[PDB]
């Protein structure tokens, strides 16, 4: 029902104008109180560290800045009577402190005067507004009544009163003023350019970081004086985590100078369309607000997603945010593992929030729109092509139907490939398949001179086989050294130490002396099992990925191949010289080998201290999209391969609703087949007919886009914050992981119980647990087929609790009648719990930290 | 919630420490404040109060991927382990409340059923130091990735175990209120370690 | 209907001897203690004169084959009743503080898998199984306080 | 009592023409769930709130509060032996409970059934149904054109509202008691 609805569109241009411009002037309030927060007497918390690293980037917070002052602009600094710069003065300020509190007065100055501007835009086109309706509870105040009865804003006033004295935009005959909305497009884009330039002024010469390519020679740091090049990150350009220069356009320097081409090229794009400005018949029903509302909105929702996509590459391994690594960050009294990437993983993960929201929620208005002029008898009227070109429905049904299809392929790939390594990882016994895990031994070093006992068989590759175990010529069972392992050997489970497997009783060799691509330079003899380890290649980022990385490395990369091949052939040869050695028989024969593996020990260690010295400074090269903690090459892995295909899929899933919201708002092909019709957009039903037909309208295809989203949105929080995707199970420390070289904290089961063991050191955070979990059940209450239940017994307590009063005298208990919500607000607030309750909870998974190896 | 955090704790100070070495501490390509107004005592306070080594550590330093990191081949130099309390203190307390207090509890009594409980002195005679670096780097119990007690052999570093291990035996015959606390260590240190 | 019993399969043992189900004697506690104490001991000396001529065969037999794969026992680092050694930091089994912060389970891998410089790794020496009947032994070891 | 009539059906003459129908509604508001059968499945749903106090009590749970940890201050000087706590022992009772492979693989089923209920409960019977359809009409396309008649009448069948409640709650019920066997199956921790 209509308490939501308010304030709907069309609205004339000065009441969205006059909304607008207030809503900016209480932002800036609100960030300058960010502003006040950020001083450094307080704790830290979320909203403080979420602005720290850009006010380092910016000058404004100096890590290094410990001096109190007494004394700065006018004589009154050090601390005074009531504060000297109030609730101040009690605690010792620095120079941050200070820019703090300037650059904090400062926006609530401004917000306070865009604040009463946008008011005299928005009242003063209405004709004035008497202060009691500007602050409405006013008058309940006693003895203060007169004064809520003047009129502010009016069209005629003094200077100090004045709204708009033409009345309306239209009406004021000044001739610069554009008329139509793809008119003001003009003026709003050379507006937005003159933004620019101002930043641009600001970052040059306020905060003193001139734009490249005139950055300074010298630069004043806390160490001294230094020269641009090797003043460290928030002085100069040296970059003292990941020990380089740093790139020009990878200062603040860089986005200076982009200030001025970003601010050339709008003034000069919106002085284009002053000449020219856009005229298409396509383009003409836009004028009315509820139909640009649906182009604006969605608009504004895929610019954050590409926030989040730019700003999580762009700033993972920055300097701002591994200086908050170095700072003692302390939250509810913890102390944060890696709160860099912490509140860097929060930034992006909000955009990506943002960005949905209003994608779903502008194709919503979007399907308001055009089911209007379905009400109206206007659809089947309207001229441009970006409505007609889906008008048809076996267009629409072709349209849904094949994305459907392509959302079910990726699905199922992505789905039905973690379920094969999760029963991979854990062993499983299914009567007509046993599941192995992957096991490596080293061949190698040391290690490879650790003996087991091998039953192996005679010939595989015929039937009616048969094997037996290694033994000696007088018959004993003799043990096998790692390095003499072959292909088709087992070895039995409990030997090398392992429970956890019960179902079957051997490891078998399968491939022998293996070296990862990408992983531990070391030599292995390996079961494979089930594990997929070829999945990671089934993407297309893989490659791409790689291969730039080789063009850029290919020296080094084809240094350390050789040196590869020339390591393996030494361990070769040394392992001929030991069995000679161990199969002697006699005391001489044995003296004689043993003099010989003597003499080539030396050059066997040089060809290992040679492929370990190649295999590192290949590790060290730069990344180019899969990245370490440091910003070095990781090749892909199942975890992103798997991210890609959940993303192909998952989007599809969640982005299908949206679709059916625009071609199905009034028919679809169920209702067309009945002759139906929906009468309004948010309708829970029809009722128990042809089966059931609860949640066809676009109000419920709303709220099903945004369960459906929370897949995806899931799939990115564990992304991002270091979980493995690609199983369910998955542990940190096992075997194929630390061959590999690969970092988790999860798999995705094993992922919400390893993360909470951290979630649960915060009394805070676990507080939040709490609270967040009993938010979202209660959604189910609201979500239900249940409502007629529920009214039913609200009838029945509210019969009781009358009865009660009637014995007992209590007037106001006799006519109570508990309201039981009804079926389309009952929906809207199961998505509203549902959706909070879950976001509270994910929120918990970053807020913990972040403890994916560096 | 937000921005009503308190007023920070004066002796916590936020003057930054050297960041965290590039090069891995397992590498064999090379190997392993001023006088302005107060900035001499914020590093002093800095030596003390913030941790070096909370953070996760660079892949290759893991002490699974360490060659001197297996229970077989650490060092346990006890005059390096129990060099320096304040150390000790520093960086066990910070790695133990992070990692450890989820299963041990907040006093480090035991939380998780069956858990270990550390401030009991018939475990602590029966346990060497080396002892408690093979669980720790282990695990303890039969299970993908350790058993209930998980194995921390990718995870930690063998540097970081270390610490742990020192900062363990201050556990000793305390009361379970809270963690040990720095002169708690520095008992444990005096008392040989 | 489902369970048709249930097909969990065959219960692993030790080693059999003639005319005495190894399968039952593995659930059966005087006589897998019986063959515990004998790993531990390294010697049958200590089994209770009751023991049949065949039984004491059957442990010297056993002995025999692990003293070739240079097996240690359990007694003596440990000593034949618990608590050890400090001296080699060897564990007191007797000691309540110790028994009370071990799991059965878990103490089964510290005993798989060696334990810190000294106490050696059985996995290669023992059956699972075998090491199962020993947790059980040391368990018996407790005093009071 | 009120298989036919409840008081708020009477105050509309409305009497209830059989033991399973979905609802009658969106009149009033919407009326789904009023049928005894419904009755019985809310029975079961609200009944799993009692059932698992009596599972986390026998298997020594802590119930009095949600995160007690096993040896804090309190337990210890009062020689409580508790595995738990409500959310705690969910957390608490899991790590023993991942230590075994096929126990890890009956979480991993029992959660996947659970949540499937919800696509039955919730009211949304009527865009499956109209989804289901647009599946349909592609199918068929896809048989027309391939020549493949097997497929050149597909009809993906959509449960209606009184089965989709029924099958709902049969997933419900079994998602969570295969999950409750499993705080059993890990052990008794208590330790007395
Ligand atoms: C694990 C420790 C602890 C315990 C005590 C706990 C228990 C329980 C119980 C219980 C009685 O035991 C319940 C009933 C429960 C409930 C909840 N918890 Zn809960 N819970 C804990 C902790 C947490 C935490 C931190 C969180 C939840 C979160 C949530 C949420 C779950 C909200 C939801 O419906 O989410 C769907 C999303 C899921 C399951 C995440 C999927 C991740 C994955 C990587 C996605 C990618 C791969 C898939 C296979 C899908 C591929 C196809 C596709 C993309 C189309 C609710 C309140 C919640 C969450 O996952 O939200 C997305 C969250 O963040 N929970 N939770
Ligand atoms: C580390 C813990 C681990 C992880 C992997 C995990 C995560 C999650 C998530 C997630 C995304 O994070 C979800 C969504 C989830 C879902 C579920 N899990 Zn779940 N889950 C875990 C583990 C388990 C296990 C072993 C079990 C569940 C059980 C369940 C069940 C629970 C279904 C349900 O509705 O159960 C209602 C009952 C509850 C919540 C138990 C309340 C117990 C309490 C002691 C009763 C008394 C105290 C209250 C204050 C009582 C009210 C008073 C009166 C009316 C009685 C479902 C499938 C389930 C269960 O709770 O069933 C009652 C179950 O047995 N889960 N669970
Ligand atoms: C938090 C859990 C919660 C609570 C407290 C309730 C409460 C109730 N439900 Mg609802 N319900 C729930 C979840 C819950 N439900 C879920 C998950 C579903 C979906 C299966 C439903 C589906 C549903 C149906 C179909 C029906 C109900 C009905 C009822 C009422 C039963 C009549 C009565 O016996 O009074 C006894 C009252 C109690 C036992 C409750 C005491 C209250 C609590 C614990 C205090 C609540 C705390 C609250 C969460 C905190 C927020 C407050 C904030 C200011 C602090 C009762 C008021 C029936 C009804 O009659 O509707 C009016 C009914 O027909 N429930
Ligand atoms: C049980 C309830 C509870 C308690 C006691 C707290 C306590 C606190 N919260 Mg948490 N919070 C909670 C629930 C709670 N929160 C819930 C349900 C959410 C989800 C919306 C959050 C989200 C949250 C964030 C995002 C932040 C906190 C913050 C804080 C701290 C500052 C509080 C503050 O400024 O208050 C004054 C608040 C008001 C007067 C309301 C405005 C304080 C430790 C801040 C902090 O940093 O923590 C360390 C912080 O940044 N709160
Ligand atoms: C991944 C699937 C999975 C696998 C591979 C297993 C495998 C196993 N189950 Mg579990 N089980 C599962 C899922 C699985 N189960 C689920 C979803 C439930 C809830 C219904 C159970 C409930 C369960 C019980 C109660 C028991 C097992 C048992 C078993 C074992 C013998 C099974 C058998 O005899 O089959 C042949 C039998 C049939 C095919 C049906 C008759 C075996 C280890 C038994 C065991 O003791 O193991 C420890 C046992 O008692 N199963
Ligand atoms: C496992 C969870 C799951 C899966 C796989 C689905 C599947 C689907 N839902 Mg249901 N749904 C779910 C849970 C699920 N839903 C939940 C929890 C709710 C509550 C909100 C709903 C509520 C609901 C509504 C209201 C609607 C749907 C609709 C859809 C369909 C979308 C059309 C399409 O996108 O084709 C693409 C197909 C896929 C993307 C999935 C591929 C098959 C999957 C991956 C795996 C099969 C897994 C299954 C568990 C395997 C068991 C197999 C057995 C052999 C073991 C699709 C068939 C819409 C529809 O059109 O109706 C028909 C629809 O309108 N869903
Ligand atoms: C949002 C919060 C910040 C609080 C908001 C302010 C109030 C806080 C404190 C609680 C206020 C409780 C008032 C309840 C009340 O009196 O309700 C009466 C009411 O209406 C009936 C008549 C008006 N006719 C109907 C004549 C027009 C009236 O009183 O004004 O109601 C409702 O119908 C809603 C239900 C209110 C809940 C009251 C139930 C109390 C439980 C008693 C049960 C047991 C008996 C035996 C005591
Ligand atoms: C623990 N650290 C893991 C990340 O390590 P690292 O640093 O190595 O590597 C980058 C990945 O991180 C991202 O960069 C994720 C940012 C998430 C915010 C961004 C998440 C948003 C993703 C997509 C948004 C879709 C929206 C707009 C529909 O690893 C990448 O390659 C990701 C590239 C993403 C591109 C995938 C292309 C798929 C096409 C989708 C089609 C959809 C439609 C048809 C409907
Ligand atoms: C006229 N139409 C409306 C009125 O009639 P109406 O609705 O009763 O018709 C139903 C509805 O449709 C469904 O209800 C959808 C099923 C397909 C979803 C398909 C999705 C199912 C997968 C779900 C699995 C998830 C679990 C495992 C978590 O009537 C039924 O289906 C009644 C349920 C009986 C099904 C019995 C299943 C037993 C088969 C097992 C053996 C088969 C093979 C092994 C050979
Ligand atoms: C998942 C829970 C969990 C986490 C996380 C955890 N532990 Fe434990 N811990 C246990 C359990 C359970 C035992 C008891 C093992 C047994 O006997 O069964 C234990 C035992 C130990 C023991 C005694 C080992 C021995 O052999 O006697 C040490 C030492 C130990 N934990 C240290 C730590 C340290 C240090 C951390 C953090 C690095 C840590 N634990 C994290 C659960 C956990
Ligand atoms: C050479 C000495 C030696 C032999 C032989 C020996 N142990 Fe140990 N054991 C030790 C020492 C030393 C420790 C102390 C371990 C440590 O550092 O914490 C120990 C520790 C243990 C512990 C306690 C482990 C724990 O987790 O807390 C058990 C149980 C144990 N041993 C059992 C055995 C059994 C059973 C055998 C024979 C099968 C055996 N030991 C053989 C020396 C030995
Ligand atoms: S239960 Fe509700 S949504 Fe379903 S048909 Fe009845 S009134 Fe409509
Ligand atoms: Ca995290
Ligand atoms: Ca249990």
């Amino acid at each position: 029902k209509r308490w939501y609805q308010k304030l709907e569109l069309p609205m004339p241009p000065e009441r969205i104008f006059g909304a607008h411009m207030m809503l900016i002037g209480g932002l800036a309030c609100l960030i300058g109180t960010y502003f006040f927060a950020s001083m450094t007497m307080w704790n830290d918390g979320y909203v403080n560290l979420t602005l720290r690293p850009r006010l380092i980037s910016l000058g404004i917070y100096d890590p290094y800045d410990t001096e109190q002052i007494q004394r700065v602009w006018l004589p009154l600094i050090g601390e005074f009577s009531t504060s000297k710069l109030p609730f101040f003065g009690q605690y010792p300020l620095t120079m941050t402190d200070f820019r703090l509190f300037g650059w904090g007065c400062f926006h609530i100055g401004l917000g306070l005067w865009l604040v009463y501007a946008g008011a005299a835009h928005y009242y003063g086109a209405r004709g004035g507004a008497t202060i009691g309706e500007i602050f409405w509870l006013l008058p309940y105040v006693p003895g203060l009544k007169g004064l809520c009865q003047i009129k502010w804003f009016t069209p005629e006033g003094p200077w100090y009163k004045v709204g708009l004295p033409w009345g309306s935009f239209a009406n004021t005959p000044w001739p610069i003023l554009r008329r139509t909305y793809a008119d003001a497009l003009s003026p709003h884009t050379i507006y937005i350019g003159l933004l620019f330039f101002i930043w641009g002024f600001v970052l040059w010469f306020v905060l003193d970081k001139p734009p490249v390519p005139l950055q300074p020679a010298q630069v004043m740091t806390p160490n001294g004086l230094m020269p641009l090049e090797q003043a460290p990150f928030p002085y100069g350009w040296f970059d003292p985590y990941l020990n380089q220069v740093m790139h020009p356009m990878n200062t603040i320097n860089g986005e200076t100078t982009m200030c001025f081409v970003w601010g050339v090229l709008f003034v000069a794009l919106g002085a284009y369309w002053w000449y020219r400005p856009p005229r298409s018949i396509n383009i003409t029903h836009l004028e009315d607000t509820k139909a640009v509302f649906h182009v604006h909105l969605t608009a504004i929702g895929y610019v954050s997603f590409a926030l989040a996509i730019v700003g999580f590459l762009a700033l993972r391994n920055h300097p701002s945010y591994l200086m908050l690594n170095d700072m003692n960050v302390i939250i509810y009294g913890k102390k944060i593992v890696n709160p860099g990437r912490m509140i860097h993983n929060m930034i992006t993960f909000n955009h990506v929030q943002v960005g949905l929201l209003y994608v779903a929620a502008g194709v919503f208005h979007g399907g308001q729109y055009l089911h209007g002029l379905n009400i109206s008898g206007a659809y089947k009227q309207a001229r441009s092509k970006f409505i007609t070109w889906f008008q048809n429905p076996d267009l629409q049904t072709k349209i849904v139907g094949t994305t459907m299809f392509v959302s079910f392929v990726t699905v199922v790939f992505g789905y039905g490939m973690i379920c094969w390594n999760t029963g991979a990882e854990l062993d499983l016994n299914f009567g007509i398949y046993q599941f192995r895990s992957f096991r490596a031994i080293q061949m190698d070093g040391e290690a490879g001179n650790i003996g087991y006992r091998v039953f192996r068989p005679k010939n595989p590759w015929d039937p009616t086989a048969g094997g037996d175990w290694v033994k000696n010529p007088d018959g004993t069972a003799k043990l096998v050294k790692a390095r003499n392992l072959q292909v088709g050997d087992r070895i039995l489970n409990e030997e090398l130490g392992i429970g956890s497997s019960p179902t079957y009783s051997f490891t078998t060799i399968e491939e022998i002396n293996y070296k990862p691509e990408w992983g531990q330079p070391k030599l292995y003899a390996v079961q494979w099992g089930s594990w997929t380890h070829f999945l990671r290649k089934v993407n297309p980022l893989f490659w791409v990925d790689k291969g730039i990385w080789y063009l850029q490395n290919q020296k080094t990369f084809e240094a350390t191949r050789k040196a590869d091949e020339a390591y393996l052939a030494a361990h070769l040869k040394a392992v001929s010289l030991l069995n000679q050695i161990d199969d002697a028989q006699t005391e001489e024969a044995k003296q004689k080998a043993q003099a010989e593996l003597d003499k080539f020990r030396p050059e066997l260690e040089k060809a290992h201290a040679n492929m370990l010295e190649w295999n590192e400074r290949l590790a060290s090269t730069p990344a180019v999209l899969y990245s370490n903690l440091r910003d070095q090459h990781r090749d892909g892995e199942i975890n992103d391969a798997i991210f890609f295909w959940l993303m192909i899929g998952g989007w599809l899933f969640g982005f299908i609703p949206l679709l059916r919201i625009a071609f199905h708002n009034y028919q679809s092909p169920w209702y067309r087949d009945f002759e139906w019709r929906k009468q309004s957009p948010d309708f829970p039903c029809i009722g128990p007919v042809k089966g059931g037909t609860c949640g066809v309208s676009i109000q419920d295809q709303l709220w099903f886009c945004i369960l459906f989203s929370i897949k995806p949105l899931s799939a990115i929080a564990w992304y991002l914050d270091g979980g493995w995707i690609a199983t369910m199970m998955a542990r940190g420390n096992e075997a194929y992981y630390l061959t590999h070289n690969i970092s988790h904290t999860g798999g995705v089961f094993l992922y919400m119980w390893n993360e909470t063991t951290w979630i649960w050191t915060d009394n805070h955070l676990t507080a939040m647990l709490l609270l967040g979990h009993l938010i979202w059940f209660v959604s189910f209450a609201l979500w239900f087929k249940d409502r007629g239940s529920r009214a039913e017994g609200g009838d029945i307590q509210s019969r009781w609790v009358r009865l009660m009063g009637k014995r007992l005298g209590i007037k106001t208990l006799q006519e109570v009648r508990f309201p039981v919500s009804n079926l389309a607000t009952a929906k809207l607030w199961g998505t509203v719990f549902f959706y909070t309750g879950t976001f509270v909870l994910v929120f918990l998974y970053f807020a913990d930290g972040f403890f994916q190896n560096r | 919630g937000g921005c009503f955090v308190g007023s920070r704790d004066p002796n916590e100070t936020r003057y930054p420490k050297a960041p965290m070495p590039l090069q891995n501490q397992t590498s064999t390509l090379k190997t392993a404040a001023q006088n302005t107004p107060g900035a001499r005592e914020a590093a002093a306070l800095r030596d003390r109060v913030t941790p070096l080594n909370l953070q996760q550590v660079n892949e290759q330093d893991v002490a699974g991927n360490d060659p001197l990191g297996s229970p077989a081949r650490v060092v346990l130099d006890e005059g390096e382990m129990y060099r320096d309390p304040v150390e000790i203190y520093r960086e066990g307390r910070a790695l133990f409340q992070n990692n450890c207090v989820g299963c041990h509890g907040h006093n480090g009594c035991g939380n998780v059923p069956r858990s270990t409980n550390f401030t009991d002195p018939g475990w602590q005679e029966n346990n060497s130091d080396g002892g408690i670096y093979s669980s720790i780097y282990n695990g303890k119990g039969i299970g993908n990735g350790g058993g209930a007690m998980p194995a921390y052999y990718n995870q930690l570093s063998p540097q970081q175990i270390r610490y742990l291990v020192a900062y363990l035996r201050a556990f000793k015959g305390r009361q379970c209120n809270g963690l040990p606390t720095l002169s708690d260590v520095e008992r444990m240190v005096a008392e040989r370690q | 209907v489902m369970a048709t019993g249930c097909f969990v399969g065959a219960r692993n043992a030790s080693e059999p001897r003639l005319g005495s189900s190894s399968i039952a004697a593995s659930r059966t506690a005087p006589a897998y203690l019986r063959e515990a104490q004998v790993l531990y001991e390294g010697s049958t000396d200590g089994l209770p004169k009751d023991t049949p001529a065949d039984e004491i065969a059957h442990y010297k037999a056993m002995l025999a084959e692990l003293q070739t794969r240079n097996y240690a026992a359990c007694a003596g680092c440990h000593q034949v009743n618990g608590g050890g050694n400090k001296a080699i930091n060897a564990t007191n089994f007797q000691d309540a503080g110790w028994q009370a912060n071990n799991s059965s389970p878990g103490m089964v891998t510290s005993i798989v898998n060696g334990k810190g410089k000294v106490m050696p790794a059985y996995k290669d020496k023992l059956t699972l199984q075998q090491i199962n009947y020993l947790v059980e032994y040391i368990r018996r070891f407790e005093k009071k306080r």
